[PDB]
C-alpha cells in the first residue's frame, strides 16, 4: 500500500555535453505529481523538478522533467562537470511522499595521470607508538587506480587502507589516499617506505619514497 | 483513509468541484491561512466531501 | 538569503533522548509547513515527520510514532524534533525542510537545513587525534591526518576558510579497531612554503574537540 520508487539505471557515466535521460517509476498512480532532487555527495538535496516538469527557480534550463506514460523521465541536456550527483525522485501524491533511491551521474572525463606524493610519520605521531605513512595519488581519472607498499622491498599486505574522494566538480577527477599503518617497533626496523602506483594514465608505475631518518 | 494530502487531495479537489473551480482561486489566495487552514485539517486530521465542498467556489 | 540552520545532532545511547533544532532565517516561518527526513547511511531520504504552519497539527512517519515529537515555535522562527526512545536504526542524517507548495508537500520541499547526524551507539565518544603531513621535496603537497575518533563526523579547514582550492579532505575510514581515521591534503605552490603558514582546523563535536595544527616543511 505504500507506493515504491523505481529509478533507472542506478548509475551512468556519460561526458561533458551528452544527453542525460533518467527514468523513475511509481507502483501505483501518482498523477504528474513528481519532483527530481539533485544530492552531491554529504549535502542537503537540492530541488530541480516539481510536478513532473516545472523546473524550479535557480535551476538551469539543461534540466528538465517529463512523464513519459506512466514513467518520469529527468533529462540533462548537456552535462556538465557540476553535474555529477545522485539524482532522486520523490512522489508527492501522498503519505509517505517516497523518495526514490537515486541514480548516480559519473561525468566520464578523459584520461589523466595521478601525481604521487608520499608522508612519513610525524614525530608526534610516533611518541604514541604508532606510525602512520600515507601515499596521495591526486587528480586523476578514471577511478581504478593500483597502489602497492614495500618496505625494504617487501610488499606489504593487509596493513594498509585506501580513500577516494567523490569526483571533483571542475576537473571530474579523483584523488585516493593509501595509509599504511605499523606500530613504532616495526616501523624502526625498516629503511625504504615506498609507495608504487598503477594507473592507465601512466606510461610506467609511478614510485615515491623515504628512508626512514632523511 | 479518512485523510487526504499533497497532489492526491488536489486531484480530489479539482473533481470534487468541478467547472466551478477552487474558492481559493489564485496563488495569492492559495497561500491564504483560510485555504491552509482547510487544507491542514485534511491532510493532518480528517477529510470528508463537506469540508472538501467548502474548498469550492460558489459562482451563479 | 533564505536558510534552514539546523544543530543538535550527535550520540545517544540506546534507549536515549536527542533534540534537533532547525532555525530559519529569511523567510516567514509561520507561512509555511515543515518537514523532518532522514537519510539512513547508504539509503534513501525518507519523511520524518510533518508539522502545520501554526504548529497545532503534525503527522508522523509509523516508524518513529509515539516515540518523536515534532514542533516549531514561530515567535523564535525554529522548527524542533524530539527523539526519545532512540534506537540503532535511528542512525542518519537528518534534514529540515521547508514546503515548496499549497496543499502539504505536492510540490516538493524547497529548502533544506544542512543536515545534522545522529548516531545511536553504546560506544563512547572519542576526540581524534591531529598529525602533520609535513611537505616535502612547481607544486608541494601537505596535510593532517586526522585519526581515531568517533562517532562521524570531523570538520576539517584551512587557514580557518581562507584556503579551499586544491584541498581534498578525504572520506572517513573505519578502522579496525572501531574508529575513523582521514586525511584533508592540499596542493600549494612550492614557492609560498616558507612565506606562508599552513595551518588545519580540525572540528569534532561529539567530543568538542578543536585543534588547529601547524604544517611547516620537514
Amino acid at each position: 500500500q505504500d507506493i515504491q520508487m523505481t529509478q533507472s539505471p542506478s548509475s551512468l557515466s556519460a561526458s561533458v555535453g551528452d544527453r542525460v535521460t533518467i527514468t523513475c517509476r511509481a507502483s501505483q498512480s501518482i498523477s504528474n505529481y513528481l519532483n527530481w532532487y539533485q544530492q552531491k555527495p554529504g549535502k542537503a538535496p537540492k530541488l530541480l523538478i516539481y510536478t513532473a516538469s516545472t523546473l524550479q527557480s535557480g535551476v538551469p534550463s539543461r534540466f528538465s522533467g517529463s512523464a513519459s506514460g506512466t514513467d518520469f523521465t529527468l533529462t540533462i541536456n548537456s552535462l556538465q562537470p557540476e553535474d555529477f550527483a545522485t539524482y532522486s525522485c520523490q512522489q508527492s501524491y501522498n503519505s509517505p511522499w517516497t523518495f526514490g533511491q537515486g541514480t548516480k551521474v559519473e561525468i566520464k572525463r578523459t584520461v589523466a595521470a595521478p601525481s604521487v606524493f608520499i608522508f612519513p610519520p610525524s614525530d608526534e605521531q610516533l611518541k604514541s607508538g604508532t606510525a602512520s605513512v600515507v601515499c596521495l595519488l591526486n587528480n586523476f581519472y578514471p577511478r581504478e587506480a593500483k597502489v602497492q607498499w614495500k618496505v625494504d622491498n617487501a610488499l606489504q599486505s593487509g596493513n594498509s587502507q585506501e580513500s577516494v574522494t567523490q569526483e571533483d566538480s571542475k576537473d571530474s577527477t579523483y584523488s585516493l589516499s593509501s595509509t599504511l599503518t605499523l606500530s613504532k617497533a616495526d616501523y624502526e626496523k625498516h629503511k625504504v617506505y615506498a609507495c608504487e602506483v598503477t594507473h592507465q594514465g601512466l606510461s610506467s608505475p609511478v614510485t615515491k619514497s623515504f628512508n626512514r631518518g632523511e | 483513509s479518512e485523510t487526504l494530502c499533497g497532489g492526491e487531495l488536489v486531484d480530489t479537489l479539482q473533481f470534487v468541484c468541478g467547472d466551478r473551480g477552487f474558492y481559493f482561486s489564485r496563488p495569492a489566495s492559495r497561500v491564504s491561512r483560510r485555504s491552509r487552514g482547510i487544507v491542514e485539517e485534511c491532510c493532518f486530521r480528517s477529510c470528508d466531501l463537506a469540508l472538501l465542498e467548502t474548498y469550492c467556489a460558489t459562482p451563479a | 538569503e533564505v536558510q534552514l540552520l539546523e544543530s543538535g545532532g550527535g550520540l545517544v545511547q540506546p534507549g536515549g533522548s536527542l533534540r534537533l533544532s532547525c532555525a530559519a532565517s529569511g523567510f516567514t516561518f509561520s507561512n509555511y509547513i515543515m518537514w523532518w527526513v532522514r537519510q539512513a547511511p547508504g539509503k534513501g531520504l525518507e519523511w520524518v515527520s510533518v508539522i502545520s504552519s501554526s504548529g497545532g497539527m503534525t503527522r508522523y512517519a509509523d516508524s518513529v510514532k509515539g516515540r518523536f515529537t515534532i514542533s516549531r515555535d514561530n515567535s523564535k522562527n525554529t522548527l524542533y524534533l524530539q527523539m526519545n526512545s532512540l534506537r540503532a536504526e535511528d542512525t542518519a542524517v537528518y534534514y529540515c525542510a521547508r514546503d515548496n507548495g499549497d496543499y502539504v508537500g505536492e510540490k516538493g520541499f524547497d529548502i533544506w537545513g544542512q543536515g545534522t547526524m545522529v548516531t545511536v551507539s553504546s560506544a563512547s565518544t572519542k576526540g581524534p587525534s591531529v598529525f602533520p603531513l609535513a611537505p616535502s621535496s612547481g607544486t608541494a603537497a601537505l596535510g593532517c591526518l586526522v585519526k581515531d575518533y568517533f562517532p562521524e563526523p570531523v570538520t576539517v579547514s584551512w587557514n580557518s576558510g581562507a584556503l579551499t582550492s586544491g584541498v581534498h579532505t578525504f572520506p572517513a575510514v573505519l578502522q579496525s579497531s572501531g574508529l575513523y581515521s582521514l586525511s584533508s591534503v592540499v596542493t600549494v605552490p612550492s614557492s609560498s612554503l616558507g612565506t606562508q603558514t599552513y595551518i588545519c582546523n580540525v572540528n569534532h563535536k561529539p567530543s568538542n574537540t578543536k585543534v588547529d595544527k601547524k604544517v611547516e616543511p620537514k
